[PDB]
Parts: structure tokens; C-alpha cells; sequence
């Protein structure tokens, strides 16, 4: 019962870990998602750099 | 074995579902020129159920290209993802509609709906086990109020044991586009009111609204609110897309949320939408993505449902995480709101969680409503119909392409007779 | 020549029957391949081939393929038979309807065709477990389906559920309580047995007897599958005082439409609290009987024990266990009913349960779990019939219903039928002068 | 798991926040962005009395920083700790009350209380067991005068058990900021009378004494003086925050310090305040800090208490120290002084030992002391008002904000009750 | 076999509880981890292995006091559920302890006591420590008592509680708290043995030489005190005395049962090297009127009774001699109708020493649970401070808004004034 225990609070301490991963992979992959950047790329299109997108 | 036939009628339509299959093919892994570069065999595992086979490995949509002007046709190939459409899907007009229910639904559509109801069966017909059709248009415009309800009607009248889903895009007064706009939309509600199995109803101006204090955007183009519709379906639909814990497919929803045919008008609403300043303050739990998803600040509808009573609630997740967590969550929003649920269902909030969240997601969270509050929605155009017709303003274009006054009048009686059954509904 | 064929329907029956399973291969050493590394007690559950392969005595069935394609791209794909799971291709969509009459009456010849397939290969079959949820469409209609095609096939052969029955206040569905009320009026008497858990009180032991927080449904199917198997465990090893299947149907219902015993496991303790306290035979025995430590969401001393059944596994002393009982029917905290002064089923077996890795359960010496009836689970009967016509009156969800095969006078002739049931435990719950 | 919501009401509060925040975060360890760079552990044990938490370690504030003209909140954010407040937590408005309690109150004040009681649930609502609120303001203004008290005024209807306590500045005996100070005191007073829990009074007059006859400080800033306020702020939370030998509490500080229901409003103090040349000069021991708490000049507000008989005393020692000396040490001013102490309370003091000292300091202590000398500060703001209101003299301005002449008597007899209160008991 | 439980509520008591629990430990060698590198068996249960977890129930509505014990020295000794916390406190209101925020906690704690109860073959009785200043400790302290009779039946319901000092005061409302408590109390308590503070801190600097001592040096000798109470149910002695006696011989009348603690070789190291403390020595001291538990002066009333426990290397002729001599000097009075007046109980365990205490290892020591009737004078002092406030209707919303009629405060001091004029009666001498 003292081996589950240890066992236990690693695999929380590893899972809490594992959670500020993709915690800091859930922001990273806002600020450059174009949505939120608001770059002036996604105006582009297949016809052309002048045609743009409408 | 569960395939979606998306539809898509009017240009605000088309941008919509251009958005819409974008979204999709980012999750499923699939490039532009069609081609699955991704990841995770849990990702090509149901692909089916929007994509078909090509040789060399290659996904077309499942979708048609419907308008009947031919410049939304090069607007929505000069999107990212504009190659991945089959050309014989694109059905384009020579004529537009021009903002007219008569012509998009009786002398312009009429000829062109035959070619979109063979490219329909010709793609409905190709899988084992058809599950339901998916259609993206506004009632403001002439292509899709008009010929997007007739397509409602022609494909009701093939395939009655299928589900009917429309994300339809009601007009709202205070972001006006055309004039004409009660108009179209007082006679497409009862095509909608009458067949659609269910249909979600999607405001502009609450997308902008969402746009300008949710998510904290300068300049919110369209782009951006058709992402926020996008995710709603991709987050409808992820059940028999992705394993869950405990799954609730398009069907499952329908009967859990529609208590009597007439009532199925939904409240859509996308639960993780955080500023870019706000990204580093917020905690990524479950009580927040429930907080922020059943705010009417997040509602994607501009009807208010402080207004009235949510009928049923329904809750489709998408990540891996607890159940009791969810499970007590929409318990305490029952008991604490008693006064905003009603009474005669004890039980208003049905739960979906499925383990794969969105790329780029941990978790994902999508909200549908069924409420007495969209009889304003409603109501506010009833009363711009009528102050219209009254006085016989625009009529003259409709009047001379075929359509009687009888037409609109029983349009609006249908329109208040549904209102009022909201309204005998919230008594109880 | 101790075997029983175990039917899993539904995505909580089957999701149930992953944990079931892992359970059963890691109790007799049978991989995840079906090949036993290096006895015959494998049988009641096992059908060893030629070669080295094990497969289960077990069927997986539901309408819904997105969850035994799971279990058919898993860990344990070479262990089940390819044929004994068995899939359509649409769900049904908590529609009693779409799960008896119109789809689920589809998928019934294949899963009778591989019953009998595997009824005639066992030699010493007993009975049948069902593992389902009271508040799904699958899980209630085709539930029930099956139960009439065993009783007009099989005959007085026993059959156990273990079914999810709804929770007081916690639902996952809107129109949970229909499929509740009509899938229990048609197998109050094509079921022998039906033993009850409840979501809300699993939560609530996983909170306060486990340490562990924000559980899933993976812990909920572990401890369930921790109960079958104390069920079953007299079958497989030796015991003092063995337990058979068709005991259960004896000594638990005493009237034909009442047999919903209450199910339970008294030590359910984490590894560290485990380590601060014994698991002696009395302390396990009186935390059956706490109102605190039930696995069904109702309280025990507002009704009267009619009958309990416990059964222990471990190093058990049969002494112990009679001090232990004696203690528990000399205290007047619970109550008996008069007609029954025995009350008691007692089965003991020698081998502790075997803790599976990434559990939260504790190496135990000794468990015991009590299946009670209860005359207390009429509360729950009254709250579901209230939460059934509190929308039937206005016939609410009643169109998904009649559009799919069934009869309007179906819903009126369940609820009249359970109305009797409400009141038959009102009988039964009075003394007698 | 106690927590306290901190509504900063006005341009007063903004600031007090401002550097309570500050003060609370170097005592947890908080840095400026919001992460734990601490030398302890008990730091982080129960912060969740006043920070929340998000992702990476940041403890975000739960306080709602509310104005009715943006300007002193924008200027909050451009400071030190000024980045650890949530960007959604700072409602504003865009017309000033004006040193007005009425648009304060009825007008402009009344259109923004719905947006602040949002803030206020939603972080009211993710809190176990919120011990109570806290609404740091000044009630010689608008937005603080008036917003505050209607604010305190529908958050205790919607939160009642929950404690409500109010750090307010109350005008000075001398010079007066504002002209219109009278009103808005007397009017904001009756309020305060009604829906606050513990009410401590504070006055800039005060502050000035402790910084020049204390703290020797020549050019003191404001800022200086709202450091003492929230000093004494931290020592009445101190024992719910920090462990102790025997612990105390918001509410079981307002058992043993309200008499009667209608006197709350106290008068605070520091205890090891000390000079800069004359801080080598001192010896931090139990008798020295008693010898401060207790003076008249250590006091934080204008009231003398060798006018008045003190009704209760709260003594909050943060500091490990000697429990005989806290003890043998308050018997001694009950004892000595007598007849500044009522007889019909026996025992007129509560003793408090929180642990962990302040920082940089070995031993201090918090005093909060109910005087009936507080019916001078009423006395005071009652003259003024009588002067006033016989001239009626800025009067329209209140009246054409929707208000009537009635509420000013109504006000005005609220307060001459208090106060006759007070004089009753000191006389008793 | 012989074994007791022990309830401890509120900071006190859990503080109480872990100066207590302490000495336990290093008296039968049991390390903080809870093992030994059957006299443990009354306080210390045992699991299957060698890990002996205490007998008690640490409660407190407050989460803070119980927390620095689940994180503290002595973590894995106590069962992690037997420390019962809440989630607000009572403020200092008998009314929220007893009626309000106490009617949540009732539930786990008479749950987890009976489970501790399931493993006692002997339950002598349940000690109940505690405070009457305090909320739960008044409150709490009252629900369980009364439950506590209904549920574990006649038993000796002991209970160790600290009376409000004659001047000092931590609480304001301490009068209240004290008399609302008592009053239900009277008739659901065997033996309520009353230890002030004032008394200790006197003790500490006069007796022992720790000037500015801390609530620590005071609770380790209440410590002392109930090792003694408890020293015959656990080590040997010539003549034992077991729990259920002392309510027999000291509590005389039922309602007068509130007899007045005292220790007796409380010296300094210093000091102990320099006097010959001999059993007359030690009672001596255990009956001088600067050495009593509470400030009241024994010399103003007639020892209704007396339990001398003499514990460490004690000749039982000693014990005679001393008590003769006691009997001798007319200042120790005694009530006529007690002739015998003394109740002897030799322990041979020597009391011990804790790494970093105040007292020096003692060969022998002296515990006197007495019975006088100069407590009268404790309940006088509180019944007029009640009256003084009563009279203003002060802190009565504090009260009569959590669960309580008003009414109930004149039903108490009524009842305190019974007991006021029985421990009269009980003096008038034939
Ligand atoms: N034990 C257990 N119960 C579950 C699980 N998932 C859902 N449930 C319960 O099962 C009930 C409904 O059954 P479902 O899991 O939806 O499966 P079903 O009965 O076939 O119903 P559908 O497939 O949705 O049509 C719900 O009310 C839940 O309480 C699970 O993983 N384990
Ligand atoms: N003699 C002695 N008394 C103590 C000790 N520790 C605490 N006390 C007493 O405990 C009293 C304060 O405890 P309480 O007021 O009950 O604090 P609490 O237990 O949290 O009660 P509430 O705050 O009302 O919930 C003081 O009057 C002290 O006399 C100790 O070690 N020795
Ligand atoms: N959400 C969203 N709405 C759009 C978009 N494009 C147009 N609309 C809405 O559609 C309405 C006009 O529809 P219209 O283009 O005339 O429809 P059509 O005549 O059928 O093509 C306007 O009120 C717009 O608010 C878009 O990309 N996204
Ligand atoms: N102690 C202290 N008092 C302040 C501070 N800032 C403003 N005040 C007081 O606030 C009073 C004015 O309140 P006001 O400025 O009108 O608040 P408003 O309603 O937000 O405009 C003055 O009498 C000042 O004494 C500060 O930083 N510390
Ligand atoms: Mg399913």
C-alpha cells in the first residue's frame, strides 16, 4: 500500500505537469492561429498577390 | 457509415461552409490539394462521414456548391481550401437573386434546382448509411432564404426518415443589410417551421458583438464570424467524428432537445473564446468553459434568454477530462437558475463529451438551446413585416414574379402561430 | 462446467465489460492476446480452443460502432472474437422505440444467433449477465428486446442485470425517464434479478472513500467490475461457503415483480488511507450498512431490509463473520421487515481480489460485497415516476415515441403498471399484527 | 477555503487598491506579473483568500476595480503591481459622477451596477465559501460615494450571511476636498448605517499625524498614507490568510466589536509604526506596540476616544510573541485607563495572535476600536449638512438627478439617530 | 480491553489534543510516524502491522487548526479522517457552534466516533476537551454531548474543559458563550474538570521559572494532568483507579460536578536538583492555594471531596502519612457529610519528560481532582458579568439570528442560578 502511494502522487505530480504542457501549447497556438493576430495574409488567394481575396 | 451531405445556398452561405470545410479538413489533417499529411490514425478512422474516396489517396467534401451568381464561385476559390470542392458539386447561376424571394424560389431557382437535386442524389446516393443532410444560408438574401428553402422541401419530400439540420442566419434590425430583409426571412420560416428537423439560428450582430468584447478583435471581418460558426459545427458533429466517453450523435440531440415537432430553433453558442490579453489569465477547467458557455454575453443569437425559459439544454464537449466535474456542473446551473429552466422538464441539460479536443485545443465545449427567448427574435420581424406590408412597400417585385397577397399573409399567420405556441409553452 | 455467458449492451454495458474483462484476464493470467503465459478455472468465462487461445464467454453489442471499434483497434483485440461483437450503424438516440421496434429489432437475430453459439458450446451454463443503463435507447430498448427473446428461447434459465439506473438528481438525458419507466414495466417479469447502481453515489464514493478527484468513467466501470467479479468469484476459486448464480434469484427477490437488490462494496480506500486503518471482517461488514457507503443514491433507513446477500473473499473467518452479523442485527439504526427474521445470505471465498494496475483501489486481505433489497428503493421508484409525468402531461418527447413503431397506450399502460409497483413495496413494507 | 472579494470603488479606492494589492502581494509572495518567487510555504498555503489562480503559476486578484470616468483606473494599470489585475475586472464608465452622489447613485452610477454586478457574481461564484466582501472607497465623491453604496446595497440583498466590510474615508475635521462633501457624506452615511457588516473609518486628517509626529516623513504622498490603510487592512485578514496561536476572523472580530446592530463603523491603527532615525532607538516587545495601538495619535481617524468611552476593542498581534504578554498586557489598559471603557461590557477587548509577521517587521498589530467618540465625525458632517440644506444650496444639482428635497430630512434624521445612539450608550 | 476515545474540540482542544497526544507517543514509544522502534491498546489502536493510530476524533469548524496537524510532525501518526475540519468557524457564537454552522459537522463526527467505538471491547468512556470562551468548543461541544448521551448510552462522559479566566478575557462575549453551554451541559457531563489559564501562567513563572510563557507551555501540562487521569487504565500500580471511579468518588450530588485540577512536583531543572521532593513533599504542594488550576481561592470553601493520584516511585505509607497530616491543618476544610474525604490511586510509572519541556524528570508526582466549593465564587463572577450585559440586550443579534430564541438565555442563567444555590445547600453544614 506504500509503493501505490508514492506511485499515486508521481502520477499526479506527472499528470499536473503533463496539464502546464499543453496548457502553455493551448495560448501559444492562439496568438498565431488567424484569428487573433489579425496579420493581413489571409487575404491572399490562388489567383494572384493583386486580386486578393474579397 | 453515418455520412453528412452538406448544402450551402447564398454567398453568406458559401463563406460560411468555405470556413466551415477549412476548419474540418485542419482537424482531419487533410492539405489543400487534398491529401491526408496528418498525425493520429484517430483522425482517419471517420473520415467518411464528410469526405469521399479519390484515387492516390485523396478526400473530396461531400458538400455542393449552390448560388446563382457565378462571382461567389471565384470568391470561394480564391480561398485557401478552394481546390479541394469537386467541379461538377459547383451548381451556379447565370442571374442573380437579388435579394428576392420570388425569383430565388419560383421563376430564377426553379430551373437550377434540378441541377442541384441530381448532384444531391448523386452524392446521397453513394453511401451505405446515409445519416442527414446539412444546410448553411441566411434569410436576408434572395439565393438563400429563397432557394435554400426550396431545397428544404425538395429533399424533405425524397429522404423523410433522414435528419434535416439548417444553420440558418436570421436577420437582426440593428446591423442592417438590405431593406427588403423581413421580407425574405417572414417567408422562409414556414418551410423551416414545417420540415427542418432542426436548425440553428445564427444573428450577425451577436457574432460582432462577440467579436468586439468576447475575443477583443480591431477589425473583425467576416472571415471571423464564419470561424465562430464553423466551430459550433464542427463541435455539433464531433460525436461520430471522434471516440467519446459517453457519445450524443445529430439524431440524439434532435429527439433529447425537440419536445414537439414545431419546436426546434436553437441557440448556438462556442464556449472557449478568451481575448489574446486574456489568455494567460484565465485557468483551462471545466467550470470556466461552463461559466463562459450558458453566459448570454457568448450566445451567438441576439435574443436575450433572460427573456424567457430554456425548453432543453444540450452539452457536447471535446477533450479529455472528468465526468462528475461536467455531470455536477449542469446540476448547478438547474438549480441555482430554477426560474430560467421550466418546470414541466425536470431534466433540461443533456451532456456529450467526446475525448479528442480541436488541433490547437485541450479542450472544447459547444452550447445548443432550445428556448422560449428566440420568440423575439421572431416577433421583432413580425413587426417590420407588418409595417411593410400595411402600406404595400416593395411588393411590386414580388407581386409581378408570380405570388399572390395571400401568400404573405399566410406566411405572417404561420410566423405569429408560432410565436404564440412559444408563448403558451412559457406559461405552462 | 461453472459457466455463465455475459451479455454486454449498450456504451455503458460495453464500457462496463472493458473493465470486467481486464479484470477477468488479469485474475486467471490470460493476456491481452487471449495466450496464457505459462488449470481449468478459466472456464466460467473463458472457452480455451485447440491452441493456446482463450476467448470470452461474452457478446458486445450496441448500435452505435464508435465505442466497440475501440475495443477492435484496443489493447485487447486478439482477445475477443471478431464475430462476438456485434455493431449496426445507427445509435438509438434514447428512443425506447428505435431500440425495440424499428432498429433494434434488426440487430436481434445475430446476437441470439451467437448466444446459442456459445450456449452450445458451455457444459455447465447457469446464467446470463446483462450489463446495461436504464437511461439509454440501446441500453433500455434493445435491453428488453433481449429479455423476451431469452425467456420465449431459454426458458427459467436465470439472468442477472446490472443495470445504471438513474440518479436522483444527476442525468446525462432529457428523456431518461421515459426509457426508465418503460424498459423496467416490460422486464419486471422477464428478469430474475436486476441489481442497482446509481452514478451520483459512485461520485460520491470516489470522492469521500477514495482520495482521488475529478473521476471518470474509467473508475466507475473498475469498481462495478470489482463487484461481478466478487460475484463470480465462488464459481472460479475455492471457497468456504460457495456462492452459485442460481442463488441469487433465491434468496434476495421474495415476490416475482420485486428484484432490485441494492448492490455495494464496503472497502473501497485508497492506498494512504489504507496504510492508517485494518480491514478487520467487522469494520468491513458494518460500512456495507452505512447509509454513507451505498453504490445506490437513496437512503436505507427510510425503508425496511427485506433481504441482503453478502459475500466475502479473502482471509476471511466464518466466526467473524457470524460475530459480525450478530452485532448488525442486534443494532436498531437499520430494521428488518417481520416476514423475513433470516434476512441474511452469507458466502465466503478464499482469494483476496487482485488489484489492477493504475487502480485506485488498495491491496486488500479481505472484501466483502452486500447486495441489499431494500423496501427503500420505492423513493426512487416515486421521484422517477414523478419526473415521468411531470412531462407526460403534457406529452412531452411522446412524438419521438409514436413515430417509431409504438403505441401511444404503451406509455399509459407503463405507468399504470408501475403505479402498482409503487404500492406493492407499500404492501410489503408494513408489519403485520 | 475563505475568500474575499475586493470591489475598489472610485478614484479614492482605485488608488487604496492599488497599494493594498501591492502590500498583500509581497506578503504571498506575488510578484508584479503574478508568479510565486517566495522564501516560504505558508505563502501559497491559503491564498485563495484573495487571489485566484490561472495557468502557469499566476495568481490573478479577485477584485473588481469599478469608476464611472476611466482615467484614474487606466493610470492604476500603468504602475507597479498593475498587470496583475484581470482586463475584465475593471469596469468603467464614460461620464463622471462629478462629486455627486446622485448621478453616483440614481443616474450614471445605476447603468453600470448591472456590469459590475457581473464581475462581482462571477467571482463571487467561484468561491468555495466566500467568507465575505470588502469595498475600499470615499464618501466624499460620486462614484465612490454613490456607485459604492448602491452597489454594497443590491450585492447584500443578493449575498446576505456573507460578511460586507467597508474601509471608507470619511471627510476631514478641518480642510475639505470637496465643497459638496457635506451631501455626499450624509447622504452615502444612512446607506452605510444599512448594508454594511463592519464599516472602518479612516481620515486623511489622521494619516497626515501618524506620517509627521510618527513617521517623521517631510513630503508625504499619498501614496504614503494609503500604505497605512492598508496595513491596517491586511492585520483584520490576517488570521484567515497566515496560521497562529489563537486565530480569529472577519465575522468573529464583528461578534466581539458590534454591541448593537447599528454601530459599525470603528476607527483603525497600526502598531510598530516607527521613525527612520528612530528605529535603531526602539525594542519590539508586547509592552511597546500596546503603548501605540491604544495612543490617540496612532489612531487612523478624527474622533478623539478621551471624549468617548470605548464600547469594544479589537486587538489583531500579528507576531510570534509571549500569549501571557498579549494578555498581561490588556488587563493593564482595561485596568489603568478605567473610565475610558464601558462598565456594562465586562471584558472589552479581543485578542487575536496570528503567526507570520509582517514583512520586515518582527511584531505588529491591527486595532479596530468601536468609540461612541465616532458620534463626533456625524456631529460634524451634520453641521455642515444642516448649513447647507437650511440654504438649500447646491441642492438643484442633486434634485434634477433623480432626486427629491424628502430623502436629504430622511438622511439627515438617519444620521442624528446614529448618533444619538452612540450617546445614549456613552452615558448609560 | 480498557480503551478510550478522545474527543477534542476547537483550537483548544485540538491544541489540547496535540500536547496530549505528544507525551502518549513518547510513553509508550510510539514515534511521530505511528510505530514502536498492551498498554498502549486504551489509547492507541493498532493495525495489522505495528501502525498504533490514536483513539480520537480532532474537531474543529475552522479549517486552519487541525491543517498545521495533517502538515506537522506528527502527520502520519493521526488518521486522516479522525481530524473532522469544517469550512467557517463560529465566530465566537454558541448559537452558529450549536445550531447553525455546527448542525453540519454533527453528522461525521458521531459517525466516525461510533467507528472507533466498533473497535473498543472496554470503552471505559469518552474525554471530551475543550473551551468555554470559545464557539465550537461551547456550541459543538453541547450538540455532541447531547447526541453523545443519546447514541453511546451511560458512560463516562468525562470532560476536560478550560472555565473563562477571572480577569483575563480573550472574547468579549465569553460570559454568554459560558453560561448558554453549561446550562445544557449540567445534565450531559459526568466529570467536568475545570483548568483555567490565568492559574497556569501564574504556575509558570512562580512554580517552574519560564517567564513569558507561550499557550504551549500551558498545554503541555494540561498534558500532564490527563496522563495522570489516565495512568492506571495504561501502566501499573499498587492501587489502580479506572475512569468510571472518579465520577463515584468526586462527583458527590449529580448536578455538582466540577472538580478543580492541580499537578504537584512542577519545578525547574535548576530547582529540581536542589529539593528532595518526598510524597508529603508533593501533596503538600497539591493542596497550597497558589498551586490550584483556577483562581479560585480553596481556602473559602469545604472540600466536598478529593482523588489524589499519585504516580512515579510512591510508598504506599508515604500516601497515608501526607494525607493524615493534610487532614490534620484546619485551613483544608472538609463538607461534614464526607468523613472519609480522599481516594487514593498509586501508579509506578515514573512521569516523563518532553525534548524540550519545562518540568525535570520526577521520581514521583501528585494529581488531585478536588472537589471544594470555593468554585462558587467562578460561576459568581460569570453570573454577574452575564447579568451586566443581559440587562443592555448587548450581542443579542449575534444570537437570536442563528438559530435561537432569546428566551433560552433567561432559561440559562436560571439554571446557573440553580446550580449557584445547590453548591450552596450543599455547603450549610448539619
Ligand atoms: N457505467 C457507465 N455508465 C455510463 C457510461 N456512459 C454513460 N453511462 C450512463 O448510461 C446512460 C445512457 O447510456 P449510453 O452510455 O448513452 O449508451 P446507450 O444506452 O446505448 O444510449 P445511446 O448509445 O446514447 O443511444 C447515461 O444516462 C449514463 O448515466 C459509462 O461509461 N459507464
Ligand atoms: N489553557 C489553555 N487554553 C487554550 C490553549 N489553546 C487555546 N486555549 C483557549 O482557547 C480559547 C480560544 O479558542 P476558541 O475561541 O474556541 O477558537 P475556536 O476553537 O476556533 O472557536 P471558534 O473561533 O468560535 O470557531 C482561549 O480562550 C484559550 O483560553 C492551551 O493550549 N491551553
Ligand atoms: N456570418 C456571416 N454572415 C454573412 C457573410 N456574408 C454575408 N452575410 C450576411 O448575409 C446577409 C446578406 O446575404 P446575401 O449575400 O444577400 O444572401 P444571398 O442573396 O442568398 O447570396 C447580410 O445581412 C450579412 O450579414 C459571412 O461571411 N458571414
Ligand atoms: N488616504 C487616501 N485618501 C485619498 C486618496 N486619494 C483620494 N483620497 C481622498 O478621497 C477624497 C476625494 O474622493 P474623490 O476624489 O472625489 O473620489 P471619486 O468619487 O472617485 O471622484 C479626498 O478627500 C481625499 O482625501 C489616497 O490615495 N489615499
Ligand atoms: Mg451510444
Amino acid at each position: 500500500n506504500k509503493n501505490q502511494a508514492l506511485e499515486s502522487a508521481e502520477k499526479k505530480i506527472q499528470e499536473r505537469k503533463q496539464e502546464q504542457e499543453d496548457n502553455l501549447a493551448e495560448i501559444s497556438n492562439m496568438l498565431r492561429g488567424d484569428l487573433l493576430s489579425e496579420n493581413p495574409q489571409q487575404a491572399a488567394s490562388s489567383f494572384g498577390p493583386h486580386r486578393v481575396v474579397p | 457509415m453515418r455520412e453528412i451531405v452538406h448544402l450551402q445556398a447564398g454567398q453568406c452561405g458559401n463563406q460560411i461552409g468555405a470556413k466551415f470545410w477549412e476548419v474540418i479538413s485542419d482537424e482531419h489533417g487533410i492539405d489543400p490539394t487534398g491529401t491526408y499529411h496528418g498525425d493520429s490514425d484517430l483522425q482517419l478512422e471517420r473520415i467518411n462521414v464528410y469526405y469521399n474516396e479519390a484515387t492516390g489517396g485523396k478526400y473530396v467534401p461531400r458538400a455542393v456548391l449552390v448560388d446563382l451568381e457565378p462571382g461567389t464561385m471565384d470568391s470561394v476559390r480564391s480561398g485557401p481550401f478552394g481546390q479541394i470542392f469537386r467541379p461538377d458539386n459547383f451548381v451556379f447561376g447565370q442571374s442573380g437573386a437579388g435579394n428576392n424571394w420570388a425569383k430565388g424560389h419560383y421563376t430564377e431557382g426553379a430551373e437550377l434546382v434540378d441541377s442541384v437535386l441530381d448532384v444531391v442524389r448523386k452524392e446521397a446516393e453513394s453511401c451505405d448509411c446515409l445519416q442527414g443532410f446539412q444546410l448553411t444560408h441566411s434569410l436576408g438574401g434572395g439565393t438563400g432564404s429563397g432557394m435554400g428553402t426550396l431545397l428544404i422541401s425538395k429533399i424533405r419530400e425524397e429522404y423523410p426518415d433522414r435528419i434535416m439540420n439548417t444553420f440558418s442566419v436570421v436577420p437582426s434590425p440593428k446591423v442592417s443589410d438590405t431593406v427588403v430583409e423581413p421580407y425574405n426571412a417572414t417567408l422562409s420560416v414556414h418551410q423551416l417551421v414545417e420540415n427542418t428537423d432542426e436548425t440553428y439560428c445564427i444573428d450577425n450582430e451577436a457574432l460582432y458583438d462577440i467579436c468586439f468584447r468576447t475575443l477583443k478583435l480591431t477589425t473583425p471581418t467576416y472571415g471571423d464570424l464564419n470561424h465562430l460558426v464553423s466551430a459550433t459545427m464542427s463541435g455539433v458533429t464531433t460525436c461520430l467524428r471522434f471516440p467519446g466517453q459517453l457519445n450524443a450523435d445529430l439524431r440524439k440531440l434532435a429527439v433529447n432537445m425537440v419536445p414537439f415537432p414545431r419546436l426546434h430553433f436553437f441557440m448556438p453558442g462556442f464556449a472557449p473564446l478568451t481575448s489574446r490579453g486574456s489568455q494567460q489569465y484565465r485557468a483551462l477547467t471545466v467550470p470556466e468553459l461552463t461559466q463562459q458557455m450558458f453566459d448570454a454575453k457568448n450566445m451567438m443569437a441576439a435574443c436575450d434568454p433572460r427573456h424567457g425559459r430554456y425548453l432543453t439544454v444540450a452539452a457536447v464537449f471535446r477533450g479529455r477530462m472528468s465526468m462528475k466535474e461536467v455531470d455536477e456542473q449542469m446540476l448547478n446551473v438547474q438549480n441555482k437558475n430554477s426560474s430560467y429552466f421550466v418546470e414541466w422538464i425536470p431534466n433540461n441539460v443533456k451532456t456529450a463529451v467526446c475525448d479528442i479536443p480541436p488541433r490547437g485545443l485541450k479542450m472544447s465545449a459547444t452550447f445548443i438551446g432550445n428556448s422560449t427567448a428566440i420568440q423575439e427574435l421572431f416577433k421583432r420581424i413580425s413587426e417590420q413585416f407588418t409595417a411593410m406590408f400595411r402600406r404595400k412597400a416593395f411588393l411590386h417585385w414580388y407581386t409581378g414574379e408570380g405570388m399572390d397577397e395571400m401568400e404573405f399573409t399566410e406566411a405572417e399567420s404561420n410566423m405569429n402561430d408560432l410565436v404564440s405556441e412559444y408563448q403558451q409553452y412559457q406559461d405552462a | 462446467m461453472r459457466e455463465c455467458i455475459s451479455v454486454h449492451v449498450g456504451q455503458a454495458g460495453v464500457q462496463i465489460g472493458n473493465a470486467c474483462w481486464e479484470l477477468y484476464c488479469l485474475e486467471h493470467g490470460i493476456q491481452p492476446d487471449g495466450q496464457m503465459p505459462s488449470d481449468d478455472s478459466f472456464n466460467t468465462f473463458f472457452s480455451e480452443t485447440g491452441a493456446g487461445k482463450h476467448v470470452p464467454r461474452a457478446v458486445f453489442v450496441d448500435l452505435e460502432p464508435t465505442v466497440i471499434d475501440e475495443v477492435r483497434t484496443g489493447t485487447y483485440r486478439q482477445l475477443f472474437h471478431p464475430e462476438q461483437l456485434i455493431t449496426g450503424k445507427e445509435d438509438a438516440a434514447n428512443n425506447y422505440a428505435r431500440g425495440h421496434y424499428t432498429i433494434g429489432k434488426e440487430l436481434i437475430d445475430l446476437v441470439l444467433d451467437r448466444i446459442r453459439k456459445l450456449a452450445d458450446q458451455c457444459t455447465g451454463l447457469q446464467g446470463f449477465l446483462i450489463f446495461h443503463s436504464f437511461g439509454g435507447g440501446t441500453g433500455s430498448g434493445f435491453t428488453s428486446l433481449l429479455m423476451e427473446r431469452l425467456s420465449v428461447d431459454y426458458g427459467k434459465k436465470s439472468k442477472l442485470e446490472f443495470s445504471i439506473y438513474p440518479a436522483p438528481q444527476v442525468s446525462t438525458a432529457v428523456v431518461e425517464p421515459y426509457n426508465s419507466i418503460l424498459t423496467t414495466h416490460t422486464t419486471l417479469e422477464h428478469s430474475d434479478c436486476a441489481f442497482m447502481v446509481d452514478n451520483e453515489a459512485i461520485y460520491d464514493i470516489c470522492r469521500r472513500n477514495l482520495d482521488i478527484e475529478r473521476p471518470t468513467y474509467t473508475n466507475l466501470n473498475r469498481l462495478i467490475g470489482q463487484i461481478v467479479s466478487s460475484i463470480t468469484a465462488s464459481l472460479r476459486f475455492d471457497g468456504a461457503l460457495n456462492v452459485d448464480l442460481t442463488e441469487f434469484q433465491t434468496n434476495l427477490v421474495p415476490y416475482p415483480r420485486i428484484h432490485f437488490p441494492l448492490a455495494t462494496y464496503a472497502p473501497v480506500i485508497s492506498a494512504e488511507k489504507a496504510y492508517h486503518e485494518q480491514l478487520s471482517v467487522a469494520e468491513i461488514t458494518n460500512a456495507c450498512f452505512e447509509p454513507a457507503n451505498q453504490m445506490v443514491k437513496c437512503d436505507p433507513r427510510h425503508g425496511k431490509y427485506m433481504a441482503c446477500c453478502l459475500l466475502y473473499r479473502g482471509d476471511v473467518v466464518p466466526k467473524d463473520v457470524n460475530a459480525a452479523i450478530a452485532t448488525i442485527k442486534t443494532k436498531r439504526t437499520i430494521q428488518f421487515v417481520d416476514w423475513c427474521p433470516t434476512g441474511f445470505k452469507v458466502g465466503i471465498n478464499y482469494q483476496p481480489p487482485t488489484v489492477v494496475p493504475g487502480g485506485d483501489l488498495a491491496k486488500v486481505q479481505r472484501a466483502v460485497c452486500m447486495l441489499s433489497n431494500t423496501t427503500a428503493i420505492a423513493e426512487a421508484w416515486a421521484r422517477l415516476d414523478h419526473k415521468f409525468d411531470l412531462m407526460y402531461a403534457k406529452r412531452a418527447f411522446v412524438h419521438w415515441y409514436v413515430g417509431e413503431g409504438m403505441e401511444e397506450g404503451e406509455f399509459s399502460e407503463a405507468r399504470e403498471d408501475m403505479a402498482a409497483l409503487e404500492k406493492d413495496y407499500e404492501e410489503v413494507g408494513m408489519d403485520s399484527v
